[PDB]
């Protein structure tokens, strides 16, 4: 950049460096004993407020959160690891299941994945979704998009043998609210938004299953046809340019999933030096400043760039 | 009693397309409802903030409008005005501030032309505009190089700045 | 005094401080609470003390309050009349804008500075305009008549009350003051002869009560029309007597007219809310004229004639805006068979319209004695104008009545039990009253 | 094709789902006439 | 009174009278007396020479509106443009029009005035109102059916609104003073001036 | 009174403000900005005034789940992820062994909507919306059920997945009931009126293992704080 | 459908009649520059003036008010003819 | 991954969702050069999740679990409408009638929990049930509710004043004048009432953040919390991306 002389505090908002001045150091000690005042004042108005006193914690990281291993069923989709020895000295657990993503795969903050959960690359699960693998495996292949609020589910298999694994194809959309339990979803397949999908149900490639559609357990939608209603049936046959506009909603989420993991995931600092330079960037859209005499700054980060 | 209902149609059925000639010359085809004013069909397709001015009236700024030229074929939609009321009086500053030279016999207002059925193909253009001034943030330069469009404008109408 | 003044000061404040969902129930609770307030105003007031009861001031000339007759009568009326308009409205920006409409009017009532008086009665300027213009229902043309009518009037009184206090140095009503100017006189004049509507000022009230909701009519109705006979018992008649005396035909003129020819646009009307408005101005007539003769019996009849307009008007209006609610409609001619259809409706309405007719177990009655032995006193030929053209408000009453009473209709539309709740105190109000509780 | 929609026992709900038509404050209403609408009007 | 018994108000008895008494002891006086222009020009004795004296205010406002419509009119025609027709015989009538009009409409309420006044020998309202009947009905002779009526109303009350508030308003209040004690009661006890306030000088513009 | 309450809990509030406010004056001379960090404030056992969630030992609560206002939960029940029950304004019962699933919402929060009250061994599907309903002992709610305000649901019942139940409609018991307008389809057989309890059984099992898992993220969020 | 004002003319009549005004827009300092100049040296002839009656001033003043035409007359009405 | 042309820059440091050891999603946040509008008395839940060009009018509720996602594009919520309980508000990119693609809710609108509505006009004083679907293209007119549990297919209109239910939503009954006047507004104040209590129990900074001070704290004295120039890097980063576009063949 142009200057090497910006203000300290204008570097580093998010915490200023070291007080070295003496007024500094009167200001940081004055500030240290207004926190343990406000802390105090707080402690009694939460006697006041009653059982809870409102009190605020963080909260856990549930996008990337474990399940308890079985030694007898052994994972599937996801991975398996070690946990710290002091909560080994205190829970007891050994090992505990962990979801296994790649790198270009987006999870939202927001979103629970739970256990054995397979997710590919390019795939996405959007705010809201919870995937629970607690039972049995969960498999997401590439290009998939999981949206908000979806929920999918498993259970065990049983005597019978049928397989209650949920199994979903690349190039699937699952429609925003849809309630997925130990389905088969195959390739290029768009769930539509509110739809259930029960057990035993076998999606077929490049099919359409339609908006608030119920499709009733074991049943099997063939490809390239539409389903829609309450007891789902079939309406029509999915038109060729449809299946482009399968596709193009598939590449479509992966752009918006690389956008979004973007911005969820710049650190504190930067968040709060970007909040900065959007407020400074407004107070230099005047371009009748004094300021914008002296100096250009770059567009990106209002830096001085160049004289004027 | 208990006439028979009739099913509405579908927004496919009930869509009309007309031309716009823009200022820079290109066609455009704006896809349109039928029931629906001219100015909130050419805002909503994304025309400029530039192309379009407030009516001009005491309590009627809040509604955009856009001076057009209309075929002779569909003057009959355009609707009447009392001159003895103040919508005239809108209409009149709208010429004398806006319009002025570049007025046209074809020379008309958006607000003041509904779409229907009978208007489907309908090739209209966007008649000149002179620079107009209400407040500075609602103003015309005169250049038409903005790339933004008036449905991004959340601001309903010309108050103090 | 000083607790009612409290109490006024205080609903205002509590809507600041209420949950928003507790706002109706604090209202009621509040505007009882103003009307007890009221009684014990009327208990410290000792007729012992003959020119006024009672006198508070704080710190100034402004906040000089105090009670006479006619004070305390219409503030004890409007206090009685508030909880029925607090029940009727809902959402919490109708009750603030009533609220503050009412505190403002019934401060106007007990002050004693002619600028004061005009400070809080014109605070409520805006409050109308945006109450009588609101958006679905409401009117822009009524809005802008009621405010600029007001505006105007209100600058004519208040330049008068300029001039007084330039010359005497004081504009209070308990500093005797006397004054020969016609201008002056003019001055307060024009504020009651358009506030009391007096043909040709009367065009205002129309328009602002069809289109008012019903709290906001009966408010108009009963205290803000009586407004009027505060500024001239008060503000008028112990400074411009003399002027008074010397324009009495013109006074006659207007007043006799403004009967007459209000009388004859009633029966144009299709409308039942402007049929009871246009019975208001011919009844406002009879008070400003009987005041204007200055004598012991017209400013007594006159007040009592305005408690008993203030306890037959909003309960016509009350009873319209009921049948509105149960049936969207307000002509006479879409209303058939209202008697089969609502027989307890119908007995309160006949039993209320028996009323503006002053019929004799009614307050109008003795009221309307009251005034006519006045207008006997001044003169014969005074009366007799009076008394011969109140036929014409029999025609158009019964003409109405008769078109509401009998037909074809399909549909039951009488009231429920809140409908009865609201009207019954002035029901018994009114009885208390017509047999000689006045 | 009509339903109660007053509760006496305070249990009041509004149904705005519901396939019958609630016998609400409208249900009273007059119907009214285009040509007294005009005369009004006029 | 305030009281519902006996009438409001007061009487002053007509035998008894007050003997007046100074507002200050001395007074000293900002208000200049009327020019004798003023009551050369005020003097309708000579309905001619009262109809002469006032007319050029009634010329310079034709020539005023006038010259506000002629300038309306120049403004507009193009300067780059050469016009066949000559923009001052286009103009000129314009101007001198409305200035004779005026002048002639100004002509006839004065000499009304004078005529009435001499006539009747007293200064009435009544004078004002007929002058400005004949002026408006001379300013409706060939005009719709409404007109015939306004314009005598209009005129006619715009005498007596000049009379009424610069002649008689003035007069009724010349007593009222604002300082001391109030010109109608001097036995209150209030601060007696040795002289009366002057806000102003005299005034020369 | 209430009205107690209500200044009780003005004064705590205010003087609760007035103590984070100064905190954060300490925070500004001392020059950290870590007061302005927009994380998630979401709390699992919101309170709205006094009106606090009860709790039984062995229920299991999500993080990621809103249990609001006044909610009493019995034992052995579970709550799970994302899923909002909300009793601020009227408040809801949940008996011993009901699960509230994943993405379900169970509320009274309409204006004239009645407390919700459900019974024990009640399985709420994932997706399913409850507002202001009556669901009785043993009874099978399928994942998108809709269930309107004063409907009634009777012992020993399942819901088939997709269905609406309209208000004032009784569900009666030993039945099996679908479609957008809800109508009863066959009578429950043995089977499935034994399974319920297993079911039950299985979900408190199931929270169990999520709930030491959940105990587990609270020690690793520790060794980061502390 | 609602009762409604009857609007009297024709709609295309009066459209054109609302075009008349659609005309060369001069600039209003050319109208407010002489206004200045001859208002300030008018000013200054005033303190000179004779001393009228307020009858003949109010007059003189309805006379002005009566004769004084908007700048929008002139406008639609203008013609660049003899 | 890293967006070098992004309004505010490319990111510096980029964490993985494995790392982070606490919940840090924003209720409100900026998808590059799309921002969210809110005015004073709009309330959004601290699960909600508001992104993109939305643009939220006055005494707009979003509650708990709502996510109104503007991304592909704009969405605007009118004065005194409530996104209820787990519904989701997106925009299309395009719409299959060809208007515009933006999802506009009117005033006093009220959608009911977990309904979707995805590139729709929904007009002043409507009520969307709960799990009703809304396609891309379809027009709710004002003063029209649509039934729990319906759907209205892509490009369809429901009219005004009329009750629609049914997967293939169809008409029931005409809503009741008290319906259309009272109640549809009512609901929308009475959600408004809860969502003002919800803000007035809300403090503006609550004490969260002390939790994630104490670990920065914490590093602080141990020495390895690091000082980073946040601005400067995001410069060098650009200058660096230019020279090698620049210097690249293919
Ligand atoms: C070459 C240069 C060209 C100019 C030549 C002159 C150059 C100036 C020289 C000296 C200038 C100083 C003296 C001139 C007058 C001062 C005005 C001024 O300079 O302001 C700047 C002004 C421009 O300012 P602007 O801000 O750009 O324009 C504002 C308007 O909106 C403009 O927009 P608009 O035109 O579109 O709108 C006009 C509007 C603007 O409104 C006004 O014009 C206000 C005028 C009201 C009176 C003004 C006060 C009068 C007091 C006079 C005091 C002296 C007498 C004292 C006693 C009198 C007691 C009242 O009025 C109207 O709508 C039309 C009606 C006009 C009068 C309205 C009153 C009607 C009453 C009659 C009732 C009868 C009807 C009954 C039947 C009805 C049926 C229902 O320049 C001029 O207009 C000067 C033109 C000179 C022509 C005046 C002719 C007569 C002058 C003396 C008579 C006094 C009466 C006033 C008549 C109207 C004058 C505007
Ligand atoms: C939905 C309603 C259903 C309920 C219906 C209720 C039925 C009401 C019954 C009608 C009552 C009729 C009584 C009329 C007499 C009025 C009563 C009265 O005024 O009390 C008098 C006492 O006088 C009486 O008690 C009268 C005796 C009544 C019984 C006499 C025979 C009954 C025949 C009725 C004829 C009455 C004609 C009077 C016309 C004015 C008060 O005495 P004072 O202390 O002097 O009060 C001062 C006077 N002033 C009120 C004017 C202030
Ligand atoms: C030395 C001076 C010599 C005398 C000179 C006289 C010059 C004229 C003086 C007149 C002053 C009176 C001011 C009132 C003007 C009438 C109201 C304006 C008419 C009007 O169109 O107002 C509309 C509604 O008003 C309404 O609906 C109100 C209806 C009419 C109101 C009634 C007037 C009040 C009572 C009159 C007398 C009262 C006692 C007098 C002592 C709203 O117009 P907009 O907002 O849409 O704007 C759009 C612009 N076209
Ligand atoms: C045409 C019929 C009259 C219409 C009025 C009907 C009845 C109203 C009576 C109200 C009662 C008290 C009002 C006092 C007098 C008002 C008008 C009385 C009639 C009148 O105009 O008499 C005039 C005297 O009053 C005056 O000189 C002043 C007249 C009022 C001025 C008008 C506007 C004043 C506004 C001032 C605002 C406040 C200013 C305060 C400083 C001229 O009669 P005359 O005695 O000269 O006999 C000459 C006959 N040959
Ligand atoms: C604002 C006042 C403007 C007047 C409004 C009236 C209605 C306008 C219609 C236009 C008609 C022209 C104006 C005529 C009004 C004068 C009243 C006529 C009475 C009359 O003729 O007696 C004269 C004195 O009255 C007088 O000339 C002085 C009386 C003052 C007029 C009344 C003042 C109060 C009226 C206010 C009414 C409400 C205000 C709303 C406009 C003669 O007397 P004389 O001395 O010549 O004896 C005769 C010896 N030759």
């Amino acid at each position: 950049s142009l200057l090497k002389n910006y203000p300290p505090s204008y570097l580093y908002p998010f915490r200023h460096p070291k007080p070295e001045g003496v007024i500094e150091k009167v200001l940081f000690n004055l500030g240290s004993l207004f926190r343990s005042a406000g802390q105090g004042m707080d402690e009694l108005g939460s006697l006041m407020l009653g059982n809870g006193g409102m009190q605020e914690s963080v909260g856990p990281n549930l996008a990337y959160a474990p399940v308890k291993y079985n030694p007898a069923a052994a994972p599937k989709a996801g991975i398996v690891a070690p946990i710290p020895a002091s909560a080994q000295r205190v829970l007891g657990v050994k090992e505990i299941v962990l979801p296994s993503k790649a790198e270009s795969t987006f999870i939202a903050p927001n979103a629970n994945v739970l256990g054995d959960v397979k997710i590919g690359a390019k795939s996405s699960i959007w705010y809201g979704a919870v995937l629970r693998g607690d039972v049995n495996s969960i498999e997401i292949g590439d290009n998939t998009n999981v949206q908000d609020n979806v929920t999918i589910h498993v259970a065990k298999h049983s005597i019978d043998g049928k397989l209650r694994n949920t199994v979903i194809g690349n190039n699937v959309t699952i429609g925003h609210c849809a309630t997925i339990h130990a389905c088969t979803i195959a390739d290029n397949v768009i769930i539509g938004m509110g739809a259930t999908v029960l057990d035993g149900v076998k999606v077929e490639s490049g099919s359409i299953v339609g908006a608030g559609s119920i499709v009733p357990p074991n049943t099997v939608i063939p490809a390239g046809q539409v389903w829609v209603g309450n007891p789902a049936k079939f309406i029509r046959n999915v038109l060729p340019e449809e299946n482009g506009f399968i596709a193009s909603s598939a590449n479509n989420y992966d752009l918006l999933g690389q956008q979004h993991k973007f911005e969820n995931s710049k650190v504190f600092e930067e968040m709060l030096v970007e909040e900065e330079i959007a407020k400074d960037r407004e107070l230099l859209e005047d371009k009748n400043l004094a300021v914008h005499q002296l100096y250009i700054f770059d567009p990106q980060t209002q830096l001085a760039a160049r004289p004027r | 009693d208990h006439d028979h209902y009739t099913p509405p149609k579908t927004v496919f059925e009930d869509t009309i397309t007309i031309n716009v000639l823009d200022y820079d010359g290109k066609k455009h085809a704006v896809k349109a409802l039928i029931g629906t004013p001219l100015n909130k069909a050419l805002v909503e397709y994304g025309f400029s903030s530039t192309y379009f001015f407030p009516n001009m009236g005491y309590y009627t700024q809040h509604i955009s409008d856009a001076h057009v030229f209309i075929p002779e074929e569909y003057w009959k939609y355009v609707e009447n005005v009392d001159l003895k009321t103040d919508d005239a009086e809108a209409i009149k500053l709208m010429f004398k501030l806006v319009v002025q030279d570049y007025q046209r016999e074809t020379s008309f207002f958006a607000s003041y032309l509904t779409l229907n059925k009978e208007m489907d193909n309908m090739t209209i253009g966007f008649g000149p505009i002179k620079p107009w001034h209400i407040t500075p943030k609602w103003s015309f330069n005169g250049h038409h190089n903005v790339k933004d469009r008036m449905f991004d404008r959340l601001e309903t109408g010309p108050f103090i700045e | 005094m000083s607790l009612y003044l409290f109490m006024l000061f205080l609903q205002p404040l509590s809507l600041s401080f209420v949950s928003r969902s507790f706002s109706k129930i604090s209202s009621l609770m509040m505007s009882f609470a103003t009307l007890w307030s009221a009684v014990y105003m009327w208990f410290t007031s000792n007729g012992a003390n003959q020119t006024f009861y009672q006198v508070v001031s704080w710190g100034s000339d402004w906040s000089t309050f105090g009670v006479c007759y006619t004070s305390l009568y219409i503030s004890l009326l409007c206090a009685f009349i508030f909880p029925i308009c607090v029940i009727l409205v809902q959402g919490y920006r109708a009750l603030s804008i009533l609220i503050c409409i009412q505190t403002a009017v019934s401060l106007s009532i007990v002050s004693l500075h002619m600028l004061a008086f005009y400070a809080l009665f014109e605070s409520s300027l805006l409050l109308f305009f945006i109450l009588i213009g609101r958006r679905k229902y409401g009117s822009l043309s009524a809005a802008y008549n009621i405010s600029i009518y007001t505006f105007i009037s209100a600058l004519g009184f208040l330049i008068s009350a300029f001039w007084l206090n330039w010359s005497f140095g004081s504009v209070c009503a308990l500093l005797p003051n006397e004054e020969a100017n016609s201008f002056v006189a003019f001055g307060i004049f024009i504020l009651l002869w358009v506030k009391a509507p007096l043909v040709p000022f009367h065009l205002w009230l129309p328009e602002a009560h069809v289109y008012a909701p019903t709290a906001g009519s009966v408010l108009l109705a009963g205290v803000l029309l009586k407004i009027s006979i505060v500024g001239l018992h008060v503000f008028f008649l112990p400074i411009c007597a003399s002027s008074i005396v010397k324009a009495f035909p013109l006074i006659l003129s207007i007043c006799l007219g403004s009967f007459i020819f209000s009388s004859f646009s009633t029966l144009k009307q299709i409308d039942l809310k402007k049929i009871v408005a246009y019975s208001s101005i011919s009844h406002m007539a009879i008070v400003f004229l009987s005041s204007a003769t200055n004598s012991g019996l017209g400013i007594q009849g006159a007040v009592l004639y305005c408690i008993a307009h203030g306890l037959i008007s909003p309960g016509l209006f009350l009873l319209v805006g009921i049948l509105y609610k149960n049936t969207n409609t307000k002509l006479v001619f879409y209303l058939r068979g209202l008697s089969q259809q609502a027989p307890v409706w119908w007995s309160v309405w006949v039993f209320f319209m028996l009323g503006n007719l002053a019929f004799p177990l009614f307050p109008n009655f003795i009221a309307e004695v009251v005034c006519l032995s006045a207008l006997f006193k001044n003169h014969e030929l005074y009366a007799y104008a009076f008394i011969f053209f109140s036929f014409v408000g029999t025609v158009y009453s019964s003409t109405v009545l008769g078109r509401l009473k009998g037909g074809v209709s399909s549909q039951c539309v009488d009231a429920s039990r809140l409908d009865v709740i609201s009207w019954n105190p002035l029901v018994l109000a009114t009885v208390v009253t017509g047999i000689g509780y006045m | 094709s009509s339903r109660i929609a007053g509760d006496t026992t305070g249990k009041y709900t509004p149904n705005i789902f519901s396939p019958e038509t609630p016998m609400d404050r409208s249900f009273s209403h007059v119907p009214k006439n285009p040509f007294w609408e005009a005369w009004v009007f006029r | 009174t305030f009281n519902y018994v006996i009438p409001y108000g007061g009487s002053s008895s007509y035998t008894i009278n007050n003997e007046p008494v100074k507002a200050e002891e001395v007074t000293v006086d900002f208000s200049k007396e009327p020019s004798a222009s003023s009551l050369k020009l005020a003097d309708k004795s000579d309905w001619i020479a009262y109809t002469f004296n006032n007319v050029p205010l009634m010329a310079t406002v034709g020539l005023l509106a006038g010259a506000h419509e002629a300038f309306l009119h120049y403004e507009r025609t193009p300067i780059y443009g050469k016009r066949t027709y000559n923009i001052i015989k286009k103009l000129a009538p314009i101007v001198i029009n409305k200035t004779a009009y005026a002048t002639l409409l100004g002509a006839i309420f004065c000499a009304t005035d004078a005529l009435y006044e001499n006539y009747s020998g007293k200064k009435s309202y009544t004078s004002g109102m007929v002058a400005g009947a004949a002026t408006g009905a001379v300013f409706a002779i060939g005009r719709p059916l409404p007109q015939p009526l306004v314009w005598p109303l209009v005129f006619a009350a715009a005498p007596v609104i000049a009379d009424l508030f610069g002649e008689v308003y003035p007069e009724s209040m010349k007593s009222a003073r604002g300082y001391g004690t109030p010109y109608g009661f001097e036995n209150l006890d209030d601060a007696v001036p040795t002289r009366n306030p002057i806000r102003r000088n005299p005034h020369h513009y | 009174a209430s009205f107690l309450k209500t200044i009780v809990w003005r004064c705590g509030f205010a003087i609760k403000e007035t103590g984070l406010a100064l905190e954060t004056l300490g925070c500004k001379l001392q020059g950290n900005y870590s007061f302005r960090e927009k994380c998630s404030r979401h709390t699992p056992l919101t309170q709205y005034q006094f009106k606090a969630p009860s709790v039984g030992e062995s229920t299991f609560v999500a993080p990621s789940a809103l249990v609001s206002g006044d909610v009493i939960i019995g034992e052995k029940s579970s709550v799970l992820y994302n899923a909002v029950v909300r009793g601020e304004f009227k408040s809801v019962t949940i008996g011993e062994g009901s699960t509230i699933s994943d993405n379900a919402y169970v509320g009274s929060s309409s204006e004239f909507s009645p407390e919700t009250v459900i019974g024990s061994n009640v399985s709420v599907g994932s997706g399913a919306v409850l507002k202001g309903c009556t669901v009785g002992n043993n009874v099978l709610i399928g994942n998108n059920v809709i269930i309107s305000e004063k409907a009634t649901v009777e012992d020993n019942t399942i819901l088939a997945p997709g269905s609406y139940v309209p208000e004032d409609v009784v569900v009666k018991s030993g039945e099996l009931w679908s479609g957008s307008p809800a109508q009863k389809l066959r009578n429950l057989d043995e089977k499935e009126l034994a399974l319920f309890n297993t079911l039950s059984v299985g979900a408190t099992e199931l929270a169990a293992d999520h709930a030491v898992i959940m105990k587990l993220l609270e020690l690793k969020q520790k060794e980061f704080i502390k | 459908d609602e009762p409604k004002h009857q609007i009297p003319g024709n709609a295309l009549d009066n459209w054109a009649f609302l075009r008349t005004y659609a005309k060369p827009l001069p600039d209003m300092i050319h109208y407010y520059y002489y206004v200045y100049l001859f208002g300030f040296f008018f000013v200054y002839k005033v303190a000179d003036f004779p001393e009228y009656s307020p009858r003949v001033l109010v007059m003189a003043a309805l006379i002005g008010s009566l004769f004084y035409v908007r700048r929008d007359w002139v406008h639609r009405e203008f013609k660049d003819s003899p | 991954v890293n967006f070098y042309d992004a309004p505010n820059g490319p990111a510096v440091e980029q964490v993985k969702i494995e790392d982070e050891w606490y919940n840090r999603q924003r209720t409100e946040f900026n998808i590059l050069n799309k921002q969210p509008s809110k005015a004073d008395d709009v309330f959004i839940a601290p699960n909600a999740v508001v992104c993109g060009d939305v643009d939220l009018y006055q005494k707009v509720s979003i509650f708990f679990g709502a996510v109104v996602r503007g991304d592909l594009n704009t969405i605007r919520i009118g004065e005194n409408s409530t996104i209820l309980d787990k519904a989701v508000v997106h925009a299309a990119s395009t719409s299959p009638t060809g208007l515009n693609a933006a999802t506009i809710i009117g005033s006093n609108v009220t959608v009911e929990p977990h309904a979707v509505l995805r590139s729709c006009r929904i007009g002043d004083n409507c009520i969307v049930g709960a799990r009703s679907v809304v396609c891309e293209g379809a027009i709710m007119h004002p003063e029209s509710v649509l039934a729990p549990g319906s759907v209205l297919a892509p490009g369809r209109q429901i009219p005004s004043g009329e009750l629609w239910a049914g997967s293939p939503a169809k008409f029931v009954r005409k809503l009741t004048y008290y319906e259309t006047s009272n109640v549809i507004r009512e609901s929308a104040e009475h959600y408004y009432d809860i969502a003002t209590g919800f803000r007035n129990e809300t403090f503006d900074h609550g004490s969260a953040w002390r939790d994630a001070e104490a670990y920065r704290q914490k590093l602080v004295d141990y020495k390895e919390y690091n000082w980073v120039n946040y601005r400067e890097q995001k410069y060098v980063m650009r200058l660096q991306r230019d020279a090698a576009e620049l210097e690249k063949l293919l």
